[PDB]
RNA sequence: CCUCCCGCUCGGGAGGAGGCACUCUGGGGGGACUGCCGGCGAUAAGCCGGAGGAAGGGGCGGGCGACGGUAGGUCAGUAUGCCCCGAAACCCCCGGGCUACACGCGCGCUACAAUGGGCGGGACAAUGGGACCCGACCUCGAAAGGGGAAGGGAAUCCCCUAAACCCGCCCUCAGUUCGGAUCGCGGGCUGCAACUCGCCCGCGUGAAGCUGGAAUCCCUAGUACCCGCGUGUCAUCAUCGCGCGGCGAAUA
């Protein structure tokens, strides 16, 4: 068989993925892909897996562990890594360029994540000032 | 819950929100073709960051554009499952997360009556809710005019979707029109150009006041 | 029930422990934990007045004492902050604070 | 061919809560829904399901965790209390529905207290579950 | 022999690394088996403070860092092979803890 | 006349009036309790010798 | 169903609506929304159905769980007033007992000459602090208890 | 390899051996510089557009604020010229006052419901703080809390549960099951002591408010908008100040 370990990181959901051959396993943090309640962020994970095909999804075991705060955050870290897990597998430029033309959230993360809350002039949030009315 | 999972087998294949094929519709006008993300795929939430570039906001999934101009109204106050709200408004004093549900149930409530691919009723409601002419109180050379200004396909879309999203919250106001409904009964009647769309009443008036002034 | 409690007399004979089940959470606490060394010199001047050595007119800065059944009858002089304001203590005053009855402000109209 | 891992938590909970009516060892005591309930409830419900869900969770949670305490399961529910116009804050549930529940499971032989100081599953609590999940995961492939 | 832990922290970056490196160099060659100098966290300490003593207008607010870094070292040597290695000069300002177990 | 000593003798078990600094000798003004009891104003003057860093 | 009515009379002659049983009793002063669902149990009814679907026989089971609730069950912190005026163990409160018991204790304090009774006469919260400018722009709390 | 469960015997999951791969931790090194390509520009400076690429043309966010001035602000933090007090404008003490209110405004929180409420279930973080201090876990108590007690001066233990989310169920738009003021009572907790003047828990009580004139403020992207989370100071008053991550735009 094989072991190709990859990563996928979006807004600090770090997905730890492994792609070995088998029988159609989809593991997320220990639980099948079935346990999630929002239908929505599931479909996001599902986007790459059809762009390539069910053929390669069925023939390969994917276990990922996404330690990330967001529900959509987890999903997004799962969308970037499967796509990178499937481009290392087959090896061709056909599956890589087909992802890039569709969206760059499969193969690029961000350049940025979050900004600090500025000291500010005694109010709440990074970018805000106390209200004025002294004119 | 079982239909819900069929809604997970079906978007896979590929279709928006679980059961709307993105090929059902076409953009017949060559004006609204590059300005609309009908053609690309699956999820609005995306977080693909826009306004990054000059037109980093044209490539925005039509529905995502819907979600956050449908999310708009919002201050200060605090929401959680507790006792707890409003804080997420008559238009998300809060997130695109519980916004995306409203637009999904409004695609469900507009499909239930019309029975068409609802992405053929909304893309038929954002080519009609946009006025074709606008007057700006524009002065140039120190000389105050109120003038013929024609509208650009990007600034069209925006006035289409925003006037759709502004009309519904006057009606949903402390009323049985739920936004999942009040939006679904705005999107049908902006598609039709009906005399019941607070969004096709400004479209017209903004062209008609602007014709007088020209 | 006229007169607060079982009867005015039976609550002078139940003092430590048995009153407690009747009282508020707040009155219990200050009896049960105890009160300060100025509250110990005020148990001589209620006792000089009921019997014996020449009685002083009882004065107090005690505004944290909650009225008991034995102290019902005496005319208690509670310093409002400037001067001593009198209170003839009743059996309907069992269970209230002593600093309620004397004022914490002069009482006039606002304007 | 199933664990509590393989079944969604919306289909697992009415299948274990029924299997807590049926067996029929765990039951509602009368004092626990009446007025000894968890924090504040907009209404108090007169449900068997109410008791059978607060326990159907307890057999899933001790599976995942080792030393799962009373102070953990009181704080694990999710729910608040008003202070006023001051915004709400995070408080914990009623320890009465959690300290009788573990002990109704403890007499049933589903949970046991370990000698390290804590709460773990027995084999009888672990098999009661894997059978109920083998029935749920089998039904989830039949149903489009 | 006696497995000793040298747990060595310092308030600044330059002072902590020189000692950690020197401890792994001198111990290397004698009657010592030594496990490598492992870096644990910086419990960066934030003191977040009001500048202005008026507390008036806009007051610009100082962010403070105290960063304290902790290297850890297991070693298999005697109590006599330990002092030989604890000879070293050490920056001001570098805490060196010693636990002793068999 | 004659009387016994005084250097204050009332309760000051806890609060701000319990504290004083080791540089400007105050009760109500700031007392940073990390084992560095000073006011906020001293703190600013003292820190570069402490080894705190301005940079965020 | 158990014989439709739109107005059955419960708790004396005061009226039971067609909203829901748990909300129809809340109105009847003395029975709230938590105390309504404590007397649905003892009596043996479905709590979530409409009010007015009651024969004559259900209306008698509620009026005797009200007169003395501390006889049927109802814990000694889950009953309306526990430990009353220093010598009643527990009682019930209803539109006539609640109105009288609260004006009595207020009649008691004014004679006592306290800082609670005259603070309920001038127009003020006693422990809520600010009277500084709240109830602002001519406004008013309405103190206790009803401006509907 | 080994212990436990389940099974359609194909196969799913946990523990410990075992293994440092991965995440991560903190120390060091490379990578972006208009380098290249086109257009505009005096072939210069520079601006625009393009390709390759994780990232681009101040990459992005902070700290970093000259000579001075408003006689701005503070001698009520300290330092200090001058003046004034001297059983006092000192000193000690208890109690009361700063928390008084017919009202006016500023800055904010909470809020006028179906994008909703109850109930249940399930999937998810980060900064931090923790010795008369964080407190596992076990027990009693409806709960607030009390009794017992492990670990921890810290990547190794504890606060700790994130919240928003979603799925099913009950409920079916009224000043209400909204909203929580006000008042009665029962009860805990700290301190000598919470009436004046603390917070929470339970039952009863259940006020204004059903989208707000003139006028006016804040901000330009991982930002605003939104959701919780921690810390400071610290017994206790936080709808505050500082700071963290989760969802994630409009227009320019």
């Amino acid at each position: 068989m094989r072991i190709i370990q990859t990563t996928g990181k979006r807004k600090t959901a770090i997905a730890r993925a492994v792609i070995r051959e088998g029988k159609g396993r989809v593991r997320i943090n220990g639980k099948p892909v079935e346990i999630i309640e929002p239908e929505i962020a599931r479909f996001t994970i599902l986007e790459p897996l059809i762009l390539a095909g069910e053929e390669i999804w069925n023939s390969v075991d994917i276990d990922v562990k996404v330690e990330g705060g967001g529900f959509m955050g987890q999903a997004e870290a799962a969308r970037m890594a499967i796509a990178r897990a499937l481009v290392e597998w087959t090896g061709d430029m056909s599956l890589k360029e087909k992802f890039m033309k569709y969206d760059r959230t499969m193969l690029v993360g961000d350049p940025r994540r979050t900004e600090p809350h500025k000291p500010n002039r005694s109010t709440k949030g990074p970018r805000a000032k106390r209200q004025k009315s002294y004119r | 819950a079982k239909p819900l999972n069929e809604r997970f087998f079906i978007p896979h294949e590929i279709k928006v929100m679980g059961r709307w094929s993105t090929e059902d519709v076409e953009v017949r006008d060559p004006s609204l073709k590059p300005y609309i993300n009908l053609e690309p795929r699956l999820l609005p939430h995306t977080h693909g960051r826009h306004a990054k570039k000059h037109f980093g906001k044209a490539n925005v999934h039509i529905v995502e554009r819907l979600i956050n101009k449908i999310m708009r109204s919002g201050g200060s106050h605090y929401k959680v499952a507790g006792h707890f709200m409003r804080r997420e408004h008559r238009s998300l004093n809060s997130k695109k997360v519980k916004a995306y549900e409203v637009v999904k149930e409004a695609f469900k409530i507009i499909e239930q009556r019309t029975g068409k691919n609802p992405i053929q009723v909304l893309v038929w409601a954002i080519e009609n809710a946009a006025p074709r002419e606008d007057t700006t109180s524009v002065m140039f050379g120190g000389i105050r005019y109120h003038v013929a200004v024609d509208i650009s396909p990007m600034r069209r879309l925006d006035v289409a979707l925003r006037n759709i999203a502004l009309g519904a919250s006057a009606k949903c106001y402390r009323n049985k029109m739920s936004f999942a409904e009040a939006l679904a009964e705005e999107i049908i009647l902006a598609a039709n150009k009906d005399p019941k769309s607070y969004a096709y009443s400004k479209k017209l008036e903004i062209e008609r006041i602007a014709e007088s002034s020209r | 029930f006229r007169y607060r409690g079982y009867t005015l007399e039976q609550l002078m004979n139940m003092s430590l422990e048995e009153l407690a089940r009747l009282f508020p959470a707040r009155q219990r606490r200050s009896l049960k934990r105890g009160l300060t060394p100025e509250q110990k010199k005020l148990l001589r001047k209620i006792r000089l007045a009921k019997k014996g050595k020449y009685k002083k007119p009882i004065r107090t800065h005690c505004r944290d004492m909650i009225i008991l059944p034995e102290m019902v009858g005496l005319t208690i002089y509670v310093h409002n902050g400037k001067e001593f304001v009198p209170v003839e203590i009743k059996p309907e005053m069992i269970g209230h604070y002593l600093g309620e009855f004397a004022p914490t402000r002069k009482k006039v109209e606002h304007g | 061919m199933a664990t509590v891992y393989d079944v969604p938590g919306d289909l697992l909970v009415e299948r274990v809560a029924q299997r807590l009516k049926e067996i029929p060892e765990i039951k509602p005591p009368e004092w626990a829904p009446f007025v000894k309930t968890g924090r504040h409830k907009e209404r108090l419900p007169e449900q068997e399901d109410w008791w059978y869900y607060r326990v159907a969770s307890i057999l899933r949670r001790v599976y995942l965790d080792g030393p799962v305490g009373i102070e953990r399961l009181r704080t694990y529910y999710g729910g608040r209390k008003n202070r006023g116009h001051a915004p709400e804050k995070f408080y914990k549930a009623g320890g009465s529905i959690i300290r009788k529940a573990l002990q109704q499971l403890e007499a049933a032989g589903f949970v046991e207290k370990v000698p390290g100081k804590g709460r773990v599953i027995t084999p009888k609590g672990r098999s009661f579950l894997d059978k109920i999940a083998t029935e749920l995961k089998k039904e989830l492939e039949e149903i489009i | 022999m006696q497995k000793a832990r040298i747990k060595i922290a310092s308030t600044n970056v330059r002072s902590l690394d020189e000692v950690a490196n020197q401890i792994k160099q001198i111990a290397e060659r004698t009657g010592v088996r030594m496990s490598g100098p492992i870096p644990l966290p910086t419990k960066r300490i934030r003191i977040t403070t009001r500048k202005s003593p008026d507390g008036e207008g806009s007051a610009t607010f100082d962010r403070w860092e105290l960063r304290v870094h902790k290297r850890l070292i297991d070693i298999e040597a005697d109590e006599r092979a330990m002092r030989q290695i604890m000879r070293i000069r050490v920056p001001e300002d570098v805490t060196i803890e010693i636990e002793l177990i068999s | 006349m004659a009387k016994a000593d005084y250097n204050k003798r009332k309760p000051r078990k806890f609060g701000k009036g319990a504290r004083r600094c080791i540089r400007c000798g105050q009760y109500g003004p700031i007392i940073r309790i990390q084992g560095l009891m000073l006011c906020r104003h001293c703190f600013r003057e003292v820190a570069p010798k402490l080894g705190f860093r301005k940079y965020e | 169903m158990a014989n439709f009515r739109h107005i059955v009379r419960v708790a004396g002659v005061d009226l039971d609506g067609n909203k829901q049983l748990r909300w129809a009793l809340t109105a009847i002063k003395g029975i709230g929304i938590n105390f309504a669902t404590m007397v649905c149990r003892v009596a043996g009814l479905d709590p979530f159905m409409k009010a007015g679907y009651l024969t004559d026989e259900q209306v008698k089971k509620i009026e005797e769980i009200l007169a003395d609730p501390v006889a049927h069950g109802i814990p000694r912190w889950a009953v309306n007033r526990p430990k009353d005026y220093e010598t009643g163990r527990d009682l019930h409160l209803i539109t006539a007992k609640l109105d009288m018991a609260i004006r009595e204790d207020i009649m008691r304090l004014r004679r006592i000459r306290a800082y609670r009774g005259i603070r309920h006469e001038l127009g003020l919260p006693v422990r809520g602090q600010r009277t500084r400018s709240n109830f602002r722009r001519g406004q008013t709390v309405g103190v206790s208890r009803k401006k509907k």
